[PDB]
């Protein structure tokens, strides 16, 4: 038995994910995106300069024999961009692909993966929304060229806003961790009471009560709120990223204003993109620091597998007797068609025996009359 | 089957009120009662009488949309997966360390037996103290009177239990009462019936 | 920055190592071999079944919190393959390829990478040594499909003509002294059969005569010397690949149970390809594997185009215009034209080799 | 005490276990079902009962709070039982450990089992090669499948009349349940000269 959320992934599940993280990969390339391929370990230093407590957690620690040093096995690429970023980047615009497997200490969500295949996608460079806006644009492109029947759908969030709020009302630690618990558990009951209490209290319970109608939040926060240009702008970003998606790629896109997840990772804008009622985000994204501007999504490609299909296999069995009755001539002749045969992606044995029978057979290649040809099992 | 699923488990009894004003009172009493899932006057409702213990896995895997836990159970358990609603105000009590009456600290590693592990471990974490956990299932009463623990945790209302039993309340861990916890999904999906539910609940409490 | 034998792949040479890893996967796919994807993690119990002190020693050890057990970080793909082919495999003939990261405590050899992308064949069920011939074949039109000026040279060699010496008459004692090549300190230490022995060492490489010059009781040993003809003489004649043979190669005692192949590319110290016969009811298996990486330095794609959209001239058109535009540098990209929308009037791709430009209501490629 | 602690449960164990004492000259001097005592005497002075949750006997007895129990085989797997001797088999609440699903339903995807017996389980449906996502409920386990927390439960079934009764059908044997008789590895080396007759009765007895 394998330690839970590990899974072998094999045949046609193995082939399917082999196609999508090939054919991502190209896609994000042809977008001008630079593919990096970062190590599997790197010393702490590296690997976990400036992250998280639940990143730290969340990586695997070995020790380097050759020096005694500590390592981690990644649990996120990411940072490792910024390493890579910090060093040939550049000062200008820089845009970086990767996928990659990454190692959780705990799983995500209930009976969750703990060896996610990460690829992802990030701008470093640009302060304007336009980098956002591409990235969207990008990722939804690859996900059109999935062909699945599921439905992706966008929450968008904005950061900034609630730490405006929180700044402009000076709240506590205490206060902040109160809020931010009460939103987390769409506490509005126990959020309207404690309003009654806190400085701009209307405000923080607006954010909850009325954040998912964009596009009149600004009318109803407070003079202080209107005011600050952080909150307007923070507005804006959501209102022209929402529109983008629901014109541009026709996708249902909700807005939640609360949604503080990644406090500390997250400088702005967040989307999160959710495969039909699953719980867990199939893609987590927005900005993030790297003073150098950075935005960027990934996803784990092992959980597509589940909403996409490919094409039947042709998989073929030469004829053992009829192979071994040939001359020579005869064989180089049967090795060309065979050869043209997987040049269209055909998967052929040249069996060792008459028994040597493949998984999944679905024609053989037999002789009649001088013509080798397939035939339905 | 369209609708909510509630996890209920004392509480049954404190919650028929919060119950009977949203709209949903049970058919029969399940205190004497054979049956595993309960119909409600509102057919879009039905009711699963749980262990505790075991609300909070059936509404975090959406066996059930929605449940009342005690936040004793959610500490323990873990509520990362689950939305906390809302504070009934029901099953008031606190969850406490406990040894022998008048009985002294030890001159060795303090032993805590409890079915309270989880909260046990990360108390005395945040009191510096390093503490060997024994997990219990049953009534952890007996464990201390027969040098099993040093301490129990407990949840105690009055201290009568306690007493009867020649154990002596110690330290005060947290406050606990009933929490209407909600699926993730559920929330999302069906919350035109939980809505009017939980307006209620919020009416009910005031 | 990094770990010594720990290195990033970038830009080009990522694109390239995505694309060699691509390519070999698709044609073992082709041929005939079931592809599967192994976790990079497993508890011990499963991942060192049957391990050798080597691979115990490289594999990195871990804590499953969940449970409290051991886990490892695979060095090695090969045993989670036998593991996957006990289960899913039957009594029949069965072939596997997979590609995977897999991580070594330290290096292999001199200035050896500990992140090898590990990229491999292997056959189940078959004794006949047309299992070997098959995996030979594949391996060289691998091989050949890079278009290298690297030239691979393979030592042969058969761990079963020492185990039956061995057996027909300390061996940890031989064993240092062959994989050293110390030949003086083994013609002493040869005084059982002692003369067999040193003759391994000093006569191995001349195998057409090699069964001659053994003591007439040790003249298995046969068939093992037939194999290694049989498989030499296919490298050459098929494949006119230059062949050497060693029959002290003891390197995988523990794991290797008859013909073994080394694939060195140029005069480079480790073997780039590693295969042969190991046991897997009595199961036999043979299989190779390479790191997917030590291919970049000796292979070359075509020059990429790298095209920018020109910022300007994007930005003056109407909305159908704009449509229009996208869906030709929709068609760019599917045929492999690496397209840049320009963020601003700055935004230069690394290595740009054309701009799309607007001329007379018309978008062209113009090289820079 | 300077003498023995005995670890039983309620109910079944202590109803067929009592014959077995009274002959080992250990008749229970109050009727514990009707009793609100934790520590129970009896005819002999050197031998007291603690009254437990069968989930716990196996502790008590491990950590040497009690020297000696009746556990049953279901209760020690899912422990470990590493820790204790296990002296002689009772032959007494003989039951079974059984996967179960609803009746005439067949087995769906990775299975999801939901039981008490978590380490039973994981250990069970690895000697199957079976890939398994395990459910641990505290509470009778009956509703899982029927609300689709789990497809299977592993559960103690004599008869099959409560599986039947909750529409659920017996279907794989994982191994026989009975109740054993354990010992604390300290109390036997140390205590054996008061466990000899006590052990020896017991074995004539079955
Ligand atoms: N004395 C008490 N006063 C108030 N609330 C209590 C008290 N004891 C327990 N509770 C609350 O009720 C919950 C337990 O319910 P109850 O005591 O009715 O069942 P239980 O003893 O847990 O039963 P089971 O053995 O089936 O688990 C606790 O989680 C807590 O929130
Ligand atoms: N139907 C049965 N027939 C025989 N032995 C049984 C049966 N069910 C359970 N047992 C055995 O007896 C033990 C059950 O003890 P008991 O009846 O006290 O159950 P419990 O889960 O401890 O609590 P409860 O008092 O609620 O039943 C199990 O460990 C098992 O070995
Ligand atoms: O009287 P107090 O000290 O304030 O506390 C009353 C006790 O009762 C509760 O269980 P419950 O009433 O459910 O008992 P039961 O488990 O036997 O039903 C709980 O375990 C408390 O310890
Ligand atoms: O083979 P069967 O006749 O179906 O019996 C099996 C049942 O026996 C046990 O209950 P127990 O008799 O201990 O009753 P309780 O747990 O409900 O008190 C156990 O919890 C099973 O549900």
């Amino acid at each position: 038995m394998l330690p839970d959320g590990v899974a072998d992934v094999l045949f046609e599940d193995a082939h399917k994910q082999e196609v999508l993280r090939h054919q991502l990969t190209q896609q994000l390339i042809t977008h001008g995106y630079q593919l990096v391929s970062p190590p599997m370990i790197e010393f702490t230093e590296s690997l976990l300069s400036g992250a998280s407590e639940d990143l730290k957690r969340q990586t695997f620690k070995i020790i380097d024999q050759l020096t005694g040093r500590l390592m981690g096995i990644r649990a996120d690429i990411t940072p490792q961009i910024l390493r890579i970023d910090a060093h040939h980047g550049g000062d200008g615009i820089a845009r970086y692909c990767y996928a990659g497997d990454v190692i959780h200490t705990l799983p995500s969500g209930l009976f969750g993966s703990r060896t996610p295949l990460q690829l992802g996608a990030e701008i470093f460079g640009c302060e304007s929304i336009a980098a956002d806006i591409e990235l969207i644009d990008v990722l939804f492109s690859m996900i059109n060229s999935l062909d699945m029947s599921a439905v992706l759908h966008v929450d968008l969030g904005h950061v900034t806003i609630f730490k405006r709020l929180a700044e402009l009302a000076a709240l506590s630690a205490s206060d902040t961790e109160q809020l931010m618990q009460l939103y987390a558990n769409k506490n509005l009951p126990e959020l309207k009471q404690v309003c009654q209490v806190l400085p701009m209290g209307s405000d923080f319970y607006t954010l909850a009560r009325f954040g998912h109608d964009i596009a009149n939040l600004l009318g109803r926060l407070s003079e202080n709120a209107q005011q600050d240009t952080k909150i307007v702008t923070a507005i804006d970003e959501l209102q022209r990223l929402k529109a983008h998606l629901q014109v541009q790629w026709q996708c249902a896109v909700s807005i939640d204003v609360t949604e503080l997840s990644g406090y500390h990772y997250h400088t702005g804008i967040v989307f999160n993109g959710y495969i039909n009622s699953e719980t867990q985000p199939l893609v987590r994204g927005g900005r993030f620091d790297g003073p150098r501007q950075a935005t960027g999504f990934s996803m784990d490609v092992s959980r597509l597998l589940a909403h996409t299909q490919l094409d039947a296999p042709f998989i073929v069995l030469i004829d053992y007797d009829a192979f071994n009755n040939l001359d020579s001539a005869q064989r180089q002749l049967l090795l060309q068609q065979v050869a043209s045969l997987r040049q269209q992606g055909y998967r052929v044995t040249m069996p060792l025996t008459a028994e040597d029978m493949p998984v999944g057979l679905t024609h053989r290649l037999s002789l009649a009359d001088n013509q080798w040809r397939l035939h339905a099992v | 089957f369209l609708g909510l699923t509630l996890a209920l488990s004392r509480i049954l009894e404190e919650t028929m009120p919060l119950l009977r004003a949203a709209g949903v009172e049970l058919l029969e009493d399940p205190e004497a009662s054979a049956k595993l899932i309960f119909p409600t006057s509102n057919p879009n409702v039905r009711v699963l009488i749980l262990r505790a213990s075991d609300v909070p896995t059936y509404v975090e895997h959406g066996a059930a949309d929605f449940g009342v836990a005690g936040k004793d159970v959610l500490l323990e358990h873990g509520a990362n997966h689950v939305y906390e609603l809302l504070d009934l105000k029901i099953a008031q009590c606190k969850l406490m360390t406990a040894g022998v009456k008048d009985a002294p600290l030890p001159n060795r590693r303090l032993r805590i037996a409890t079915k309270y592990v989880n909260v046990a471990r990360a108390y005395f974490a945040s009191q510096g103290q390093q503490v060997d956990v024994i997990k219990l299932y049953g009534s952890m009463e007996l464990a201390p009177l027969v040098g099993l623990g040093d301490l129990i945790v407990d949840v105690v209302d009055t201290g009568n239990t306690l007493r009867a039993n020649g154990l002596e309340a110690r330290d005060h861990i947290c406050d606990v009462s009933s929490r209407l916890i909600v699926n993730q999904v559920s929330y999302k999906r069906k919350f035109a019936l939980l809505e009017p539910i939980l307006d209620s609940f919020k009416n009910s409490i005031n």
